[PDB]
């Protein structure tokens, strides 16, 4: 049926979503999972939201990513309006009009990370690693745990993803190209890619490797 | 939630 999580709300606001859920027999939970059908975001007047994990796992799963205005309006009009009509256009980083969630809902047959082996390497922040990994699998990539366990051959295309911020070492991520043969890039490659639901030419994200 |  319908199962919701919310992102960016206040308790007051959450309470309104709850009232909504009660009226319409919609399930409402704290954590996002496979079953989650909807992701309710705090947006501005033009449905521009912030980027949060739920936001990403939302698009990645092709869930409904809908502005909080879906709720209040539905309450205000004593009935449940169309998700179609309140969907989030974009975000405060990737643009007000990119229609990410849209694409997704209609691309579950060709996922942006078809034929990719991704290895999320090293420490991350604000986002547990297994979640970033879950993210990329939802997009069709294949997760790999250790640099040395990329699937050699040609069949596939490997990629190492790092978040430089969270490192406590001097010269050590400039030198991944020593222990494997994959392009290296920042998390922003994935997040950006998932936001837009477009595969971002590695170009802008590559990290330079000590020969 | 953290934002990015
Ligand atoms: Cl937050
Ligand atoms: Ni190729």
């Amino acid at each position: 049926r319908m199962s919701m999580v919310v992102s960016g709300l206040t308790p007051e606001e959450f309470m309104l979503v709850y009232k909504f859920a009660r009226k319409h027999h919609i399930t409402l939970t704290n954590l996002i999972t496979e079953e989650t059908t909807h992701v309710v975001m705090k947006t501005d007047a033009e449905f521009v939201c912030e980027r949060t994990l739920k936001y990403f796992l939302g698009i990645a799963g092709g869930k409904w990513v809908v502005s909080y205005f879906w709720v209040t309006q539905s309450i205000k009009e004593r009935k449940m309006l169309n998700e179609h009509d309140f969907e989030v256009r974009g975000d405060v980083v990737n643009g007000r009009n990119h229609q990410g969630p849209k694409r997704a809902r209609e691309s579950q047959d060709r996922k942006i990370f078809r034929g990719l082996e991704i290895c999320c390497y090293g420490p991350f922040t604000n986002m547990p690693t297994d979640q970033l990994e879950w993210m990329v699998q939802l997009c069709g990539a294949s997760v790999v745990k250790e640099l040395s366990s990329f699937t050699l051959g040609t069949g596939v295309h490997p990629i190492v993803v790092v978040q430089p911020d969270a490192w406590t070492e001097d010269n050590g991520f400039h030198a991944i190209g020593q222990m494997c043969e994959a392009p290296v890039v920042t998390r922003e490659w994935v997040l950006d890619s998932v936001a837009l639901y477009q595969c971002q030419e590695l170009d802008t994200y590559l990290i330079p490797q000590i020969p | 939630s953290p934002t990015f």
